[PDB]
RNA sequence: UCGACCAGGA
DNA sequence: CTCAAGTACTTTTTCCGGTCATT
């Protein structure tokens, strides 16, 4: 590490200090005077030139020989140089800041446009932050053309009071190229703002006023945006690339310097020498350019500044533009060593927590160990063992610090060890190692194993340790880690560690449970059918490694001593392990051998398969991990392996194609079924086209008709297929792998069996890529079955060549959506990540960024650690009123409602104790009050819910381990379970602080698990239902509190990342296998996108008038937005001279019964008008469905156009429906076309702006009843095509507190920041459900939060959460990197280097979980322990 | 607080902060017809003291930046004529906790 | 066999069963730097220089190429070739690393411009291991 | 496609845009 | 059993690989975006079969939206900016009665829909009323005559780039025409980019022929240099040799140097694991 | 011993 | 002197042999 002793103090950097170079300051940096284009080559003679790379700088050559600074290569980093430049140039990165800057002083005295006197200028100038003050000051000086001498005075406007001197006009500042130019003023002055201009103009900006803008007195003044003094950078940056001796080949950017330079001396000769004024414009631009191109390249400006070659040219900034680029390719992911990778294989003889290193791997890769009398004689053997033999030896690191190959070394048969020494050695076996697979989505995606030195040359891996990689062995490589640190060991051991990685957080479920091989095996070991003689049973309990000696009783004694399945498959079953199930008809005697009981590690009924020993949430492996330990059941894994895996060696098992053959007579009957299906859609086909049809809503009739075909032939495919299944033997192997949930589901059987299906391309069934047919072997106008693709055929009875060519385009379908949104789902995680990094719990439990401000004050709202978390139900939400009672309720003051002294002891001396009564009322009251309260929390009445402490497994043991005998009386007291679960509470902590906030958040954290702790130990349920002694109480009060204080978070817990791979990990899986939902609308949720694809209001009826179908058909049509272009069929110009009488014979009628009636003051308002009339006929039905009447219609024209239009109108019985129009008061044939432009897409009939096709709903509701258990209560509830929640809210006889929009942008703008949260969670939830999959509530709770707790809707892109106040070196870490930097300096930042980002670019132990505290030595101990 | 029908003038609305230490609030009455806190989604927000918040910040450790905030414009802090950093502590239910508070400095 | 993987009958891998055959044809030609300063194929040794490869330069013949019998292995030279300046700088083309092999067929011919070209093909026989795909 | 070229398309190219101030004739492939 | 079909070069077993391309002269109409302020636009991929290979793409546009008042149909022609109304392109190739101009695009006079839909059209077109106030209308005497060889030259320079020819490009554009509105009135069906039919393939020939013309010419423009400095043989083989070589040895197609602009993997080392690799 | 294209793997 | 539209800019999953030119 930068190698050799150094007497310098070693210290760690904590602060990043960004500001821009002086000139001044890069001449004093400098250790060469760089004058010379030439590199090196002190003509011919292979030594550099004293005039550029060295002419002092690093070195060349390996030649300790650098400037007398000696070291040379690795030891000495780069030495800086300089090179004066003939004029001032920008900087390409601050040509924008220093034109914003010259739009903000004064372009003559330097002073600010705007002073303390303008009223905006003095709230500006207030901000707080460096970025935004800038902002304000800009937007109001750019306005600012004249540097002001006066300014009217804060008292009257009247007296003017003078500032800043000088008149003069502002230019116009406008970017031509890498050049400023202004424009002063009939005609204005157009010149360009010189380099040297702009200098002098901000040499003069003041202190006071440049620190008003972005800028920093000492780090960042505004003059240094602009290059003068430029500095080389050494060969270490821009190495000369030699290919032998005589080939020199020198790098991009030495050439770009070398260019810098060439066009500097021609500038400087021009100036120095004979001027010829309007030559020196030409080679000055050419050094802006040049000087701008070698740190920017990509420049807008189209000359790319291309090598001779054809080649661009690296720029300074395209070296750090990431992925590639130094931040994200070089920093934040490195190449490293101690690094292996080969093919992968599955061995089932390994256990869950071994990798299999091939003996060629455990040869290359080292663990260096310090030679310590412990070790110092194995350590020998190795050494003399030599780099050949396994177990044996690479180097000896002496303690002088130098390597001894024992590969060549004449003294490496010697070697007298010396402690202190290191000694690298080969890997053995159980050494920690970090594996991993990529693309590694995960935190179980890179795990640490125990080492297993084997033959052959792949990496072997247990079988159940599969799923957390999502690793296959048909090719798939995996990379492994060694440790070097005997700390870093501990790191993987302790918190790496397979058996650890057992329970996920991210579902709060065990990650890893029994597959293939040995969960098919596992149930065909299980069912009642399966029986074990002698010979066998003795070779099974062998397997075992932890088997206890004894041979169990057989189960069968009788003739044949035969042992279960079940029975010997229990010995793998440790002790204490309780499990109970009830699947379907499970009745404690199963008799379908359904459900699953495991009492004391035995199986007592039911079959073993997925729902047991799979990675299912109740199942055996979340029970052992939490009961036993993490290494109790990395062993249950093996065991079961063990035995399941030689069970099924010696029965077998196969696939034939008998397993997809159907029975005749079924065959038929599915054929038949495929028949009566087809007939049913040409019935609707040809009725269809009868034109009978009747389409439902928000479709055409077409739309409509198709989703009745597909329906048709949907229906047809799933019962065809079941007939198949229902036909198939239990002896079809094929069913038997969907029964042990081995491999395989229904459809697979239905489409291999049976028939395949419909096909589809975008949705909809393949379609006329052709004129009106699929393929040229159709006819056109062909709806048919077997024209849009539907496979009548299974995969057994084969493919017609239309039915391939249709299901080729479906499957060529998946391929692509595999493809396309692999990357955007992937590019949903980075950023999820770079949003979330920083983010972890700290010690005082609060939730907090790099920047230690609040996100969550405790985490996940509970301070819960997602892996100790299993749903549970609360008992007191659901049922009747009655039933709780029952259930609950203790009167000690009535005869019938007592305890009976069959109970408790106490039981005939406590009845009309009106003390215990007191304390049981209490207790009874309390249960009332939650079930109010978890009522009003789950609104919905759903009792089951994920929380720490499995009490119904506490209670299970407590039973199986003080033998509880269900008939005698308990020694427990009211008093006793009354005061006991009241204290058990008090002790349920979370939160320590002393104080009254923290007592008070303590309470709060609590008050849910504590519903479920009441619920569960009431004085009735304690006593009649589990029948506690009293020391079985104490015992389960113990273990409550033992449990739930190691369900606690930890501080240091990377709470940010899990949370960001939890909802990652999913969505990349939910696209990688093969209303806008899914990626495209969690893409529009992160993003915050604007204009969402499918804005939608759900609107909910008032409370007496949910059910009344009525109320809601009035809103519909209230709320539904029609314009009378809806209702119009055409609109006609007529040319009608005189308006008393209409030319139009149809019209007659019309004029009659307007003119007469209606001759209040319209004859003189007029007595014409226009001769010109505009008449438009209108739909009977349009009117009708859009509920209107010619009336209604008129009088909004009337009163759109009020009385600069006539309208008149026939009436509704009339055949034909006309409203006539004509102006009030030269060209009014064109002014009257614009009219009907307003009438028809401008004006509102009926409804609400921007409300489309509403829908009624009959919604079901879970309400509760008055007797009080919940019941199915339907309503009605509309659904929009459009969103304005600010007017439909307002709308009278809907439910304005029950009103939703999936646009939660609107929610948060109508409802507050707050019920945004709620509406944004709400969302990010359903695209995450939407995909069946569980996500644990905290990690989506997070990222809600992150967006929300800024104020506002914080986009998680460049534009949203890397524009926060967090430290430069972490923000450039994605997205903007370059640009992040430069502004860094501009506003000299200074990082906290706080963030993991910063730590990891400094190589630096981040604050992150093991490093978030610190390590001490205390004395006082050191002298107590000896 | 005044409460207008359609507009005020720009002229007129220009008057607002003309009478220090006293304060004005203007609210349309279409945004005043549907009481916002009601309904589902909206918590209950919390004026905080200059001495409850004072204690929050000492309690927590926080400097008034590390809180998260509630925007001068919103919805609710309209509501309860929040100023520029009074603190809001909202209750809310949780699925997890049964009930957590947060709290909300001002914009 | 579990989870996409083969059990195979090593008995049948030994009577032939799936057996491939791997040939590499390694290139080199002697480089021409103008004014006649040409590069040679020869087996070289110390000399002033002293620029050289690890692997054994023993199995060339005094043409620095291998004969077509020889079993080469590891980072064992196969061509020997030379580069002089203004000297043993090397030139020589040792066998891939990884690889291991019997030299099969080697061709001396001239490029179009009159240099000496070399290519050398080494042929070996790949036997079904464990982490073979099929 | 290539003996298209050769027989056809070969003679088009050095006949259409060709003569200059010298003009091209018959095109021969050995 | 080798088949051939592919190149030695440099004694390596180089593929040329067919490119898929859009076929040319094909007149496509196509539907605009929903914040656009043209509905629909007709194109027309016009090149010459063999003659430089004409890059020039001709767009007809239909301005305004359904539901916008008076819709103008202008059209693009290249090296002129603007987008000239198609009464002033009519007039300027010669049909200058609106009426002929209307005969040229509907070829039915019973069909008032179309016809109500160029009235606008014929409005905006009306303030130049003759072929050389026309002409003068592509920007005198200077602009009269540029005009005159651009519709020469560049407009349609399929069909003919002779000269009288006018008559068959008027009947053409009105061809165009009559397909946009044809699919404005939603009569016929909007084009299908991506049927199969109307896409080609550039084998091993076209690809060659495409790099010869190219590499010739370069060697035509060597030649010219030669005669100038020639004040009183010369034909560089390598232009053509090296040219042709170094296409089909990198892939990345070009070839003039080359650079990063064209290119590709155009020519490949042939596979040879397996006989049908 | 430098990096660009092409072709591939899970 | 407001606000519609045109203008430009910046992103796009993770790891893992041959051939060309030129350094
Ligand atoms: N382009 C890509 N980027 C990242 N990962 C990929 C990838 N292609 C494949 N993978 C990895 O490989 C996994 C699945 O691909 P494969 O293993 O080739 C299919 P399979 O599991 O063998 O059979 P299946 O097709 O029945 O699922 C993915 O979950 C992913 O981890
Ligand atoms: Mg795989
Ligand atoms: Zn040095
Ligand atoms: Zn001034």
């Amino acid at each position: 590490v930068g190698q050799q002793y150094s007497s310098a103090p070693l210290r760690t950097v904590k602060e990043v200090q960004f500001g821009l170079f002086s000139p001044e300051e890069v001449r004093a940096i400098s250790v060469a005077k760089i004058r010379f284009p030439e590199t090196m080559d002190e003509t011919q003679t292979r030594a550099k030139i004293g005039g550029l790379n060295d002419p002092r700088l690093g070195s060349i050559d390996r030649n300790l020989k650098c400037q007398t600074c000696q070291e040379g290569m690795n030891e000495c980093p780069g030495h800086f140089g300089h090179i004066d430049l003939a004029k001032p140039v920008f900087h390409v990165g601050f040509i924008a800041k220093i034109k914003k800057v010259c739009e903000c002083v004064c372009m003559h005295c330097g002073k600010l446009l705007l002073d303390e006197h303008n009223e905006l200028m003095r709230q500006a100038l207030a901000i707080k932050d460096s970025k935004k003050r800038f902002a304000a000051i800009w937007t109001l000086c750019k306005t600012k053309m004249v540097c002001e001498t006066d300014v009217p005075s804060e008292d009257d406007p009247t007296q003017l009071v003078s500032r800043g001197g000088c008149g003069n006009t502002q230019p116009t500042i406008r970017k031509d190229g890498l050049k400023l130019v202004g424009s002063w003023k009939d005609e204005p002055e157009l010149r360009v703002l010189s380099t040297e201009e702009i200098l002098n103009i901000f040499k003069h900006i003041s202190v006071k006023d440049f620190t008003s803008l972005g800028f920093n007195e000492v780090f960042s003044r505004p003059e240094w945006m602009i290059l003068t003094c430029l500095p080389v950078p050494p060969p270490p940056v821009r190495p000369s690339i030699s290919f032998n001796e005589s080939q020199r080949g020198e790098d991009d950017l030495t050439f770009k310097l070398a260019d810098i330079l060439k066009a500097n001396i021609s500038l400087e000769t021009l100036e120095h020498n004979g001027a010829p004024h309007h030559a020196i414009e030409e080679a000055e631009s050419l050094l802006q350019f040049h000087v701008a191109t070698y740190m920017d390249n990509d420049i807008a400006g189209q000359p790319q500044a291309l090598q001779k070659s054809g080649r661009p040219v690296k720029s300074i900034r395209a070296r750090l533009k990431g992925k590639e680029g130094r931040i994200r390719g070089n920093l934040m992911g490195k190449r490293v060593d101690f690094s292996a990778r080969t093919v992968i294989s599955g061995d089932p003889n390994l256990e869950l927590d071994q990798v299999g290193v091939p003996k060629s791997i455990a040869k290359t890769l080292t663990y260096p160990e310090v030679v310590t009398p412990y070790n110092i004689d194995r350590l020998t053997q190795l050494v003399r063992n030599g780099p050949n033999e396994h177990p044996g030896a690479k180097y000896v690191i002496r303690d002088s610090g130098d390597r001894i190959d024992l590969r060549y070394s004449k003294r490496a048969g010697d070697i007298q060890l010396q402690y202190g020494w290191k000694v690298e050695r080969h890997i053995m076996d159980n050494d920690p190692v970090l594996f991993n697979r990529q693309p590694s989505l995960h935190k179980m995606s890179m795990m640490a194993h125990r080492v297993k030195v084997i033959p052959y040359s792949t990496f072997r891996l247990n079988l159940s340790v599969t799923s957390p990689y999502n690793a296959d062995f048909d090719g798939d490589e995996m990379n492994l880690h060694v440790p070097q640190s005997e700390e870093t060991r501990a790191e993987l051991s302790q918190l790496c560690a397979v058996p650890l990685q057992i329970v996920s957080p991210q579902s709060n479920k065990p990650c890893m449970g029994i597959v293939q091989d040995t969960l098919c095996g596992i149930r065909k070991l299980t069912l009642r059918d399966t029986f074990i003689e002698l010979d066998q049973v003795l070779n099974m309990l062998y397997w075992v490694p932890d088997w206890d000696g004894v041979i169990p009783t057989p189960a069968i004694i009788k003739p044949k001593p035969l042992w279960s399945g079940k029975q010997i498959l229990s010995v793998a079953i440790p002790n204490g392990i309780h499990l109970q199930r009830f699947d379907e008809g499970t009745t404690l005697l199963s008799p379908k051998d359904n459900g699953m009981l495991i009492i004391d590690g035995q199986i007592i009924f039911g079959v073993v398969e997925k729902k047991t020993v799979g990675s299912s949430n109740g199942g055996l492996i979340h029970v052992v991990t939490r009961e036993k330990g993490p290494q109790v059941c990395a062993k249950l894994f093996g065991n079961i392996q063990k035995v399941v895996n030689f069970w099924l060696l010696h029965n077998g098992f196969s696939t034939g194609i008998g397993d997809t053959i159907a029975d005749g007579p079924t065959m038929r009957e599915i054929t038949e079924t495929i028949a009566e299906a087809k007939k049913k859609v040409l019935d609707v086909t040809k009725e269809a086209q009868a034109n009978l049809l009747t389409a439902k809503h928000g479709m055409t009739l077409r739309e409509s008709f198709e989703d009745n075909v597909v329906r048709f032939l949907n229906e047809a495919r799933d019962k065809a297929g079941r007939l198949a299944e229902v036909n198939l033997k239990d002896l079809n192997n094929v069913k038997q792998m969907v029964m042990a949930g081995s491999k395989g589901s229904f459809i697979n059987i239905a489409q291999m069996s049976a028939c395949v299906g419909q096909q589809s391309v975008e949705g909809k069934r393949i379609a006329f890529g052709f004129v009106d047919r699929t393929l040229p072997h159709f006819s056109k106008d062909d709806y048919s079955p077997e024209s849009k693709g539907f496979v009548e055929n299974s995969y057994l009875r084969g493919l017609t060549p239309q039915e391939f060519f249709f299901h080729a385009m479906g499957g060529r379908e998946g391929l692509i959506d595999t493809a396309v949104k692999t990357a955007e789902t992937g590019y949903i995680q980075r950023r999820l990540v770079k949003a979330l990094e920083d983010i972890m719990v700290h010690y005082d439990n609060t939730t907090r960024n790099s920047l230690g401000n609040v996100i969550q004050f405790i985490y996940g709202e509970d301070g819960m650690d997602a892996a100790h978390i299993e749903k549970q139900s609360l008992d007191t939400i659901g049922g009747s009123d009655a039933a709780f009672e029952k259930r609950y309720r203790v009167d000690l003051l009535n005869t019938d409602h007592t305890l009976d002294p069959s109970l408790l002891e106490s039981g005939s001396e406590i009845l009309g104790d009106l003390k215990l009564q007191v304390l049981l009322d209490e207790e009874y009251k309390q249960l009332v009050k939650d079930r109010k309260f978890l009522r009003e929390v789950f609104v919905d009445g759903e009792a089951n819910w994920p929380l720490p402490v499995n009490i119904r497994r506490i209670i299970q043991n407590a039973q199986q381990t003080f033998h509880i005998d269900h008939t005698k009386p308990s020694d427990l007291t009211i008093k006793d379970i009354v005061l006991g679960v009241k204290d058990l509470q008090e002790n349920l902590l979370v939160l320590r602080g002393k104080n009254e906030i923290i007592q008070n958040a303590q309470r709060d954290a609590v008050t849910l698990f504590c519903c479920l702790l009441r619920s569960r130990l009431a004085t009735r349920r304690v006593l009649q239902e589990y029948r506690l002694t009293k020391q079985a109480f104490d015992w389960v009060l113990s273990n409550i509190e033992a449990q739930f204080l190691r369900s606690v978070v930890h501080p240091g817990e990377m709470v940010g990342v899990l949370a960001a791979q939890s909802i990652g990990e999913p969505a990349t899986q939910m696209t990688l296998n093969t209303v806008t939902s899914g990626v495209p609308r969690l893409k529009e949720i992160l993003n915050v996108a604007k204009n969402m694809k499918t804005p939608s209001l759900t609107v909910y009826l008032e409370p007496g008038h949910a059910a009344d179908q009525e109320q809601a058909k009035l809103i519909r049509s209230a709320i539904e937005h029609t314009t009378l272009k809806s209702v119009t069929i055409a609109s006609e110009i007529y040319y009608d001279p005189d308006p008393r009488s209409t030319v139009i014979p149809e019209d007659e009628e019309i004029i009659q019964l307007h003119f007469s009636l209606l001759d209040e003051e319209a004859e003189q308002s007029f007595d014409q008008q226009s001769p010109w009339l505009l008449r438009l006929e209108l739909d009977r039905a349009a009117m009708n469905d859009k509920d209107l009447t010619m009336g209604q219609v008129g009088e909004r024209i009337k009163q759109t156009f009020k009385n600069d239009l006539f309208v008149i109108w026939s009436e509704d019985n009339d055949e034909k429906l006309i409203i006539r129009c004509r102006v009030v008061r030269a060209e009014e044939d064109h002014m009257l076309k614009k009219i009907e432009n307003t009438m028809l897409e401008n004006i509102t009939l009926r409804g609400v702006e921007n409300i489309e096709r509403v829908v009624m709903m009959k919604y079901d509701r879970k309400v509760p009843s008055p007797t009080g258990e919940y019941v199915k209560e339907p309503e009605w509830v509309l659904e929009t095509d459009g969103v304005n929640l600010s007017e439909v809210m307002t709308v009278p006889g809907i439910d304005p507190t029950r009103i939703y929009t999936n646009s939660f942008i609107d929610i948060m703008e109508v409802l507050g920041i707050e019920a945004g949260r709620a509406a944004l969670y709400k969302e990010v939830y359903n695209v995450i459900a939407s995909d069946g999959s569980y996500v644990n509530y905290r990690h989506m709770a997070l990222l809600v939060d992150v967006m929300t707790t800024q104020g506002g809707l914080t986009s998680v892109t460049r534009h949203g959460f890397n524009r926060s106040n967090t430290g430069a070196l972490m923000r450039c870490s994605f997205e903007e990197t370059v640009e992040i930097l430069f502004e860094a300096g501009a506003s000299a930042e200074l990082d906290d280097c706080r963030g993991v980002s910063e730590n990891v670019i400094l190589g630096q132990m981040a604050p992150i979980g093991t490093g978030a505290f610190d390590v001490m030595i205390d004395e006082e101990s050191l002298v107590k322990y000896m | 607080i005044f409460v207008y029908q359609n507009n005020i003038t720009p002229s007129a609305m220009k008057l607002v902060p003309s009478i220090p230490p006293a304060t004005i609030e203007t609210f349309n009455e279409a945004a005043l017809v549907v009481n916002i806190t009601h309904h589902e989604l909206v918590p209950k927000h919390i004026r905080l003291s200059s001495d409850e918040k004072r204690e929050l910040l000492k309690r927590y450790r926080l400097k008034e930046s590390q809180l998260p905030r509630i925007q001068r414009a919103d919805p609710v802090a309209l509501y309860l004529g929040l100023k520029r950093g009074e603190v809001v502590k909202i209750i809310r239910k949780s699925e997890t906790s049964g009930r957590y508070a947060s709290y909300r400095i001002c914009m | 066999n579990q989870e996409d993987s083969m059990i195979m009958n090593q008995s049948s891998i030994d009577r032939g069963l799936f057996r491939s055959l791997f040939f590499r044809s390694y290139m080199d030609q002697e480089k021409k730097y103008g004014m006649s300063i040409t590069e040679t194929f020869e087996k070289p040794q110390r000399t002033n220089t002293l620029r050289m490869k690890h692997g054994t330069y023993d199995k060339l013949d005094d043409d620095g190429l291998i004969a077509p019998g020889v079993r080469v292995s590891g980072e064992d030279v196969i061509i020997g070739k030379t580069t002089p300046i203004s000297s043993k700088r090397d030139a020589s083309t040792p066998l891939r690393s990884t690889e291991n092999g019997i030299v099969d067929q080697v061709l001396v011919t001239t490029n179009q411009d009159g240099l000496k070209f070399v290519k050398v093909r080494v042929r070996t026989t790949k036997i079904p291991q464990i982490g073979d795909k099929f | 496609s290539f003996n298209q070229f050769v027989d056809y398309t070969l003679q088009d190219i050095i006949c259409e845009d060709s003569t200059l101030i010298i003009s091209f004739g018959k095109i021969y492939v050995t | 059993f080798d088949m051939g079909g592919y190149f030695i070069i440099n004694g390596s077993e180089k593929v040329l690989i067919a490119q898929e391309r859009s076929a040319g002269n094909i007149v496509q109409v196509f539907k605009k975006a929903a914040p656009s302020p043209i509905s629909h636009v007709a194109e027309i991929r016009s090149a010459l079969e063999k003659g430089s290979r004409f890059i020039s793409t001709l767009q007809v546009k239909l301005y305004g939206r359904e539901g916008s008042s008076a819709r103008t149909i202008k059209a693009t022609l290249p090296y002129i900016k603007q987008d000239i109304p198609i009464v002033i392109i009519f007039r300027a190739l010669g049909i200058i009665p609106d009426g002929e101009i209307l005969e040229h695009i509907c070829y039915d006079v019973n069909d008032w829909q179309m016809l109500e839909m160029l009235k606008p059209c014929v409005e905006d077109g009306f303030v130049i009323q003759d072929r050389e106030t026309a002409l003068d209308f592509i920007g005198k005497e200077k602009r009269i005559q540029y005009a005159k060889d651009i519709l020469q030259k560049e407009f349609l320079p399929h069909i003919t780039q002779l000269e009288g020819f006018e008559s068959r490009k008027a009947f053409f554009l009105g061809y165009m025409i009559n397909r946009l509105l044809l699919c404005a009135l939603d009569r016929k069906d909007q084009d299908d980019r991506d049927h199969f039919g109307k896409k080609r393939l550039d084998l091993a020939g076209p690809l060659l022929a495409q790099l010869f013309k190219t590499l010739f010419k370069k060697l035509t423009k060597d030649i010219f240099r030669y005669m100038q400095r020639t004040v009183e043989l010369a034909i560089n083989a390598k232009t053509i040799t090296s040219g042709l070589k170094y296409a089909l040895a990198t892939g990345n197609w070009e070839q003039k140097k080359a650079m990063s602009s064209r290119a590709a993997g155009v020519s490949q080392v042939l596979n040879r694991y397996t006989y049908s690799s």
